[PDB]
C-alpha cells in the first residue's frame, strides 16, 4: 500500500492537488505494471471545496451555492482518470462529503454520475443506532441486475426494498392515526420491515470501540438467505431486538433466546 | 464526455442534431436522444460566466432558454412537399429532489410536446419503468396511436385515472362498497400490466394482446403477485403458437370481432391452465 | 422549516386527510343500517364513546338493547369525529402549503442575493 | 383573425415584443375603425419570462425570485393599452401559466393586478361531457356586482352557483349512503342542479364541421331567463337530457318533445 | 397608475401628503388615502434594484421601512398652539394569502396606529365589510 | 427622567446615533454621580436598521440579508457601554423589534448574547388573547438559578415549563384528532397546561382600555404560590376561563364562582 | 469580547491555541475551550468582507471551513518521542432552531472527533444536560 496525504491543516492549494498526486501513483500501477489496483480516497469532496476556497481570489463570478463556475468540468477531468482500462484495473472507493446534509448540493449532486455503485449514508438512520447507517432506498449499484447477480439475489433485494418503502409510506400515518385500523396484512409489513431494518445493521470489526460488539463479516449467501427467510415469515415469532447488531441470521435466533430472559 | 472541454459539451447536441437533419430532410425518419440537456446547460453557463456575461437565476445566462428552444425546434415532421421525413427528439432533463419547476427543467418542459415523469418512490415500490402515469403527457396524443392500441389504450387510461382517485383508500379500506372495491382491483392489475423489464421492447401487437387480457377483466380473479408471471408466459405462448392472430391484429391494425373471440378462448383456456 | 421537512408533513397530512375522509363514509354507511335496525330494538377512534362509559363506570332481552343502541351511537360518533378530522387535516394542508411556498420563494431569493453579493465585490 | 407569432426559438427580445405587435394591430381596429377588438395573448407568462431574459441580458440585477426589477412596469406599459376608449375597446383573453402552482409567485401575482375575470377550463367538467368545460364555481369576474350587472342578473347567477354548490355537498352522500334519505327538498336541489349543469353546456358554431350539430349563440336575456325558470321550477317536469347541448330554453322544451 | 414610470408611482404618495399637509397646517382637517402602499413599495424596489442597491428580505432595499415611516409620520393631530388642524392617513396594504407576517405588511403594521384586516373567508361567507373584529385594532 | 429622541421621521444617521446619545446621558449619572440608573430604549433594533440604511452608501459589500458586515461590532461597542459597573448601576430595558417576526434575523439574532434576561413576545400567543404575549419556553434569565431565586422558585418555574413543554408535544396529534384519543393522564397535563397558560396572562394598568379590566400587580410569593397549587392539582376542578385575565390565584377562584 | 475589534475576536482562538501548545509540546497536558466558534466566524466574515474579498456561501469567506480546520487540527496527542503531551479542544458552536444540518454546524462537526448536541426540548422536559444521545458521537 502506498500512502499520500494532504489533510485539513493544509492551504487550499495542497487540498486541490493531493487527489491528483494520489491518483497519479495509482495510475502507474495500472498502466506501467498492469496490475489490479484498489484506490481509496477520503474525502474527494475536499478537492472541490479546495477549489471553491480560492475561486473568488481567481476573479470568478460564483456559480450557485457559492461553488466556482468550473465545478463540474474540474471534477470531470479528474474523475475521468480514476478508471479501469484494458491495461489495468482500478477499484476506487471514494468518500463523498455532503454539505449541510443536502444531497442536492452542487458537489455531491455533481458526483453521482461518476459512479457505478453508490452507498448513501443517512444521519436519520444513524440517529436510530443503525450502523452502518446506509439508506436502503437511496443506495444503488449498476450490477443490481438479474442478469448479473441472479434472480434470487435480485428478488430478495427488491423484496426487501419494497417492504421498507411500504413501511416508509405508513410511518407518518400510523404516527397520528395509530395502528388499530390497519389491516393485519399491513401490520405484518410493519413488523417485518422493523426487523429487516435491524437485520441490516451489523457490528463492524473496526467499530468495536464504538458498538461494544465483536465485528461480524457475513458471506453473500448468509445474507441473501437471512433476508429471504425474514421476508418469508420464517421469524415473525422472534423479537425485533433479536435482529439488531448481529451478523448471520443464526445469531438473531440465538439472541432471541438470550433475550428470552 | 466529462473530461471534454465545455464548448464541446455545449455543441454536442447541435452537431448531433445536424446529423439527424440529413435524414429528416431526405424523406427519411430519425430519432435523437439528448442525454442530458441538464449537463449541456451547465457547460454553457460555465462559458457564459467566464466570459463575464450577466448571470440570472441559478447563475444561468439570460439566453439559456434560447439555447434549448433553438435546438428542440429543429425536430419536426415535414410535409410531402418537403419529403415527409421527420426528426423525433427525446431530450433528457435531470431534476433535483423532483423539483420540476427549477430553472432548466422549467424551460425544456415548456418547450416540448409532453413529458414522461419518472419517480423514485414508484421505482422502489416495484413500478419499473417508474413512469408516473398521472403526470406524464403527450400533447400529440392519439394522433399518434394505432387503431389497435386505441382500441385498448382508451379504457385502460380511464380505469387507471379512476383507480388513482381511490388508490389511497386501499390500505385503510376497512369496509368499502364493491363499486370502488372493483376499481381498486382493476387498478392493481392494470398497474401490474404496465410493469416491464429492460432491453425487451415489445411489438405493438404483443402489447395490445396483453393489455386486452386485464382490461377485458380476465386477470381480475388472478393474484396481483402473478400478473407478471402470467403475461410473460401468456405472451410466450401466443408468440409461439399464435403468430397468425398477432399477424392479423398487426395487419388489420385493430381487434376484429373475430380475433376478439379467438383471444377470448386463448386467454380463458390459458388462464385455466395457469391456475391448475 | 425545510422544504423537505414541510413536504413530509404535507405528504402525510394529505394522506391522513383522505384516510379520515374514507372512514367517515364508512361510518355513515354502518350508521344508516343502524338507525333502521334501531327502530325495532327500542320496542324491546370512535369519538368520546369508550371513555364516556369508562368514566361513569367507576339479560338477553336487554343485552341486545344496550347493544343495538351502543352501535348506532358509536357508528354515529366515529362518523362525525372523522368528519372533523379531515376538516382539520384540510385546514392544515392549506396552511402548510402556504408555509411551503413562502419558504420555497424565500430560499430562491436568498441564494441569488448571495451570488449577486459575491459578484459585486470583485 | 390576424395571427401574430413569437415562436420559442426567437431570441428574448422578439418573444418580448411580439405581444406589443399583436397589440398594435388590435389598437387599429379600435382607434381607426372604432370596433370592439379581441386580443389573445398566449400565454401571458412567456411574456414576463421574455422580459426577464431581456433584463438579465442588459445586465440588470434581478429582483425577488429572479424576475426583472421592472416586472410591474413591463406589464403595466402593455396591459394599460388594453381598454375601452371613446373610439372603441380592446378586450384581452390571456392564457395564464402559474409557476410552481404558486399563485403568490411574482409572475402570476403581478398579473392578477390587471385581470377583471378568469375563465377556468376544467378537465373534470369535460368528463361530464359538459362543454364548454368552463367551471361555474371556479371561474370568476370583477363585474359580477348588482351595481354593475343589475340585481336580476346578479341574483340568477348567485342562484345558479349556490344550487351548484349545494348539490356538490350532497354528491358525497349520494354515492355512499345511497340517494334516498333525500328530502322532498334535497331531491329537488339535485334534480334542478343536474338540469342546470346541463343547461350550462352548449353547441359551438365553431364545431359544426365536426359535431354534425348546429352551433348556438344564446343572448344574455335568453341566458338569464333560461336559468331563472329552472331555478323557478318551471321545467322540473322536463327531463335532464332535454337540456344537454342546446341553446335557449325553448330548445330544452322541444328536445323534450322529441324525447317523448 | 399602472402605466406611469415607477418614479411617479414612488412619488405620488409624498405629493398627495403635502396637499393634505396644507389643510393640517392651517387649522383645517384632511384625510389621505394611499392605495396601495404595496405597489408603491414595488415601484421603489424597481428603482432600487435598477440603481443597484443591495436587495434584502424579499429583494426589498434596506430602506423600504423608511419609505413608509417618513410618509406616515406626517399624518398627525396638531394642538391649538399650532392650529388644532390634522391629517388622517388610511394607507392600504395588500397581503398575499392572508399572510400578515410578510415583510411589507409587518413594516406597515409597525408604523400605523391600528389595522383593519378584511378576510377573504368572511367576504364569501357573505360578511361584508369582511372585517376581522378580533384581529383588527385601533 | 431625561428624554432623548430620534424617531421614525429622522434621516438614517440620526437614528443611527440617538441611542449613543441617550446612552451618554445615562453614563453621566452612573459614573459622575455613582447613581442607580434605569435606562429604557424603544427600539434598539432601529439603530441597527439605521446602520443598514447607510451602509451601502458607505460603499460596503453587504453581509447576509443585506445587512452591513459591521453589524455585530456596531452592536457591540454600543451595547458594551450599557452596563452596570463598580461606580454605578444601570438597569436597562430595551425593546427589540423582530422583522417579519423572524428571530433568526441578523439583528435580533445578534442581540441575545448581550442580555441577562429576555422576554420573547409571540404573535401566536397574542392571537390567542394571552397578554402579555410572552413565550414561556423561549424567555430566559441568568438568575433562574436555585442559588439565587431559591429552590421553591426554581422548582415551580421548571415545573411550569415542563408541563407546557409536554403539552406542546401533544399538540400535533391534538391538532388532527382533538383530545378524544388522549390518555387520561395526558388529558390532565393538557387541562393543567391550559390553566397554567391562562394564569400566565394578566391585565396591565397601561392596557386597561383594551382588556376591559383593572390592571393588577402580583407579588412574587403570590406568583410562586398560585402556580404551585395549579401544578399540584389543587384547582383541577375550576374551569380554564376562571384563570384568564386575573392577578392572584384567589381572584381565579372567585371568577369561577361568578362563572358559576 | 463583543466590543473588541473584529481582528482581535478573529485571532483570539489561534492566540489561545498557541498558549495551549506550550503545554502540549512539553509533555504536559492542556484543555482549550473555544467559546464560541460562531462569533469568530462572524468576525472573520466581517474582517474578510471589509478587505473586499468576495463573499461566499451564506456571506462567509469561501474558506470558513479552513478557518476552523487549521485551528482544531492543532489539538493533538503527541507520541512519547515528542513528550507524550497533548492538547484537547472543546469548541462551541451555536445552532439556530436546533438545526444541526446547517452549513456551519456541519462544517465544524466534520472536523472534530465527535459532538455533544444539546436540545432545548430535552432541557425543558427536565433532561439536563440536554444531551441528545442519538445525535451525539465520540
Amino acid at each position: 500500500v502506498a500512502l499520500v496525504y494532504g489533510q485539513m491543516n493544509e492551504p487550499p492549494g495542497a487540498r486541490a492537488r493531493v487527489a491528483l498526486t494520489g491518483l497519479t501513483v495509482a495510475e502507474y500501477f495500472r498502466d506501467q505494471e498492469g496490475q489490479d489496483v484498489l484506490l481509496f480516497i477520503d474525502n474527494i469532496f475536499r478537492f472541490t471545496q479546495a477549489g471553491s476556497e480560492v475561486s473568488a481570489l481567481l476573479g470568478r463570478i460564483p456559480s450557485a451555492v457559492g461553488y466556482q463556475p468550473t465545478l463540474a468540468t474540474d471534477m470531470g477531468t479528474m474523475q475521468e482518470r480514476i478508471t479501469t482500462t484494458k491495461k489495468g484495473s482500478i477499484t476506487s472507493v471514494q468518500a463523498i462529503y455532503v454539505p449541510a446534509d443536502d444531497l442536492t448540493d452542487p458537489a455531491p449532486a455533481t458526483t453521482f454520475a461518476h459512479l457505478d455503485a453508490t452507498t448513501v449514508l443517512s444521519r436519520a438512520i444513524a440517529e436510530l443506532g443503525i450502523y452502518p447507517a446506509v439508506d436502503p432506498l437511496d443506495s444503488t449499484s449498476r450490477i443490481m441486475d438479474p442478469n448479473i447477480v441472479g434472480s434470487e439475489h435480485y428478488d430478495v433485494a427488491r423484496g426487501v426494498q419494497k417492504i421498507l418503502q411500504d413501511y416508509k409510506s405508513l410511518q407518518d400515518i400510523i404516527a397520528i392515526l395509530g395502528m388499530d385500523e390497519l389491516s393485519e396484512e399491513d401490520k405484518l409489513t410493519v413488523s417485518r420491515a422493523r426487523k429487516i431494518q435491524r437485520f441490516l445493521s451489523q457490528p463492524f470489526q473496526v467499530a468495536e470501540v464504538f458498538t461494544g460488539h465483536l465485528g461480524k463479516l457475513v458471506p453473500l449467501k448468509e445474507t441473501i438467505k437471512g433476508f429471504q427467510q425474514i421476508l418469508a415469515g420464517e421469524y415473525d415469532h422472534l423479537p425485533e431486538q433479536a435482529f439488531y447488531m448481529v451478523g448471520p441470521i443464526e445469531e438473531a435466533v440465538a439472541k432471541a433466546d438470550k433475550l428470552a430472559e | 464526455t466529462a473530461s471534454d472541454a465545455a464548448p464541446l459539451q455545449y455543441l454536442a447536441p447541435y452537431s448531433g442534431c445536424s446529423m439527424g437533419e440529413y435524414f429528416r430532410d431526405n424523406g427519411k425518419h430519425a430519432l435523437i436522444i439528448y442525454d442530458d440537456l441538464s449537463k449541456q446547460a451547465v457547460a454553457y453557463r460555465q462559458m457564459s460566466l467566464l466570459l463575464r456575461r450577466p448571470p440570472g437565476r441559478e447563475a444561468y445566462p439570460g439566453d439559456v432558454f434560447y439555447l434549448h428552444s433553438r435546438l428542440l425546434e429543429r425536430a419536426a415532421k415535414m410535409n410531402d412537399a418537403f419529403g415527409g421525413g421527420s426528426l423525433t427528439a427525446l431530450p433528457v432533463i435531470e431534476t433535483q429532489a423532483g423539483d420540476v419547476s427549477a430553472y432548466i427543467p422549467t424551460n425544456v418542459i415548456s418547450i416540448t410536446d409532453g413529458q414522461i415523469f419518472l419517480e423514485t418512490e414508484l421505482f422502489y415500490k416495484g413500478i419499473r419503468p417508474a413512469i408516473n402515469v398521472g403526470l406524464s403527457v403527450s400533447r400529440v396524443g392519439s394522433a399518434a396511436q394505432t387503431r389497435a392500441m386505441k382500441q385498448v389504450a382508451g379504457t385502460m387510461k380511464l380505469e387507471l385515472a379512476q383507480y388513482r382517485e381511490v388508490a389511497a383508500f386501499a390500505q385503510f379500506g376497512s369496509d368499502l362498497d364493491a363499486a370502488t372495491q372493483q376499481l381498486l382491483s382493476r387498478g392493481v392489475r392494470l398497474t401490474e400490466l404496465l410493469k416491464q423489464g429492460q432491453y425487451s421492447p415489445m411489438a405493438i401487437e404483443e402489447q395490445v394482446a396483453v393489455i386486452y387480457a386485464g382490461v377485458r377483466g380476465y386477470l381480475d380473479k388472478l393474484e396481483p403477485s402473478k400478473i407478471t408471471k402470467f403475461e410473460n408466459a401468456f405472451l410466450s405462448h401466443v408468440i409461439s403458437q399464435h403468430q397468425a392472430l398477432l399477424s392479423k391484429i398487426r395487419t388489420d391494425g385493430k381487434i376484429s370481432e373475430e380475433s376478439d373471440a379467438k383471444l377470448k378462448e386463448i386467454v380463458t383456456n390459458f388462464l385455466a391452465g395457469f391456475e391448475a | 422549516a425545510t422544504l423537505k421537512d414541510i413536504t413530509r408533513r404535507l405528504k402525510s397530512i394529505k394522506n391522513i386527510q383522505k384516510i379520515t375522509k374514507s372512514m367517515k363514509m364508512v361510518a355513515a354507511a354502518k350508521y344508516a343500517r343502524a338507525e333502521r335496525e334501531l327502530k325495532p330494538a327500542r320496542v324491546y377512534l370512535c369519538g368520546a364513546i369508550h371513555s364516556s362509559v369508562a368514566k361513569q363506570m367507576k339479560l338477553a332481552n336487554i343485552i341486545y338493547y344496550s347493544l343495538k343502541e351502543s352501535t348506532t351511537s358509536e357508528q354515529s360518533a366515529r362518523m362525525t369525529a372523522m368528519d372533523n378530522a379531515s376538516k382539520n387535516a384540510s385546514e392544515m394542508i392549506d396552511k402548510l402549503t402556504l408555509t411551503f411556498n413562502r419558504t420555497r420563494q424565500a430560499v430562491i431569493t436568498k441564494e441569488l442575493i448571495e451570488i449577486i453579493s459575491g459578484a459585486a465585490a470583485l
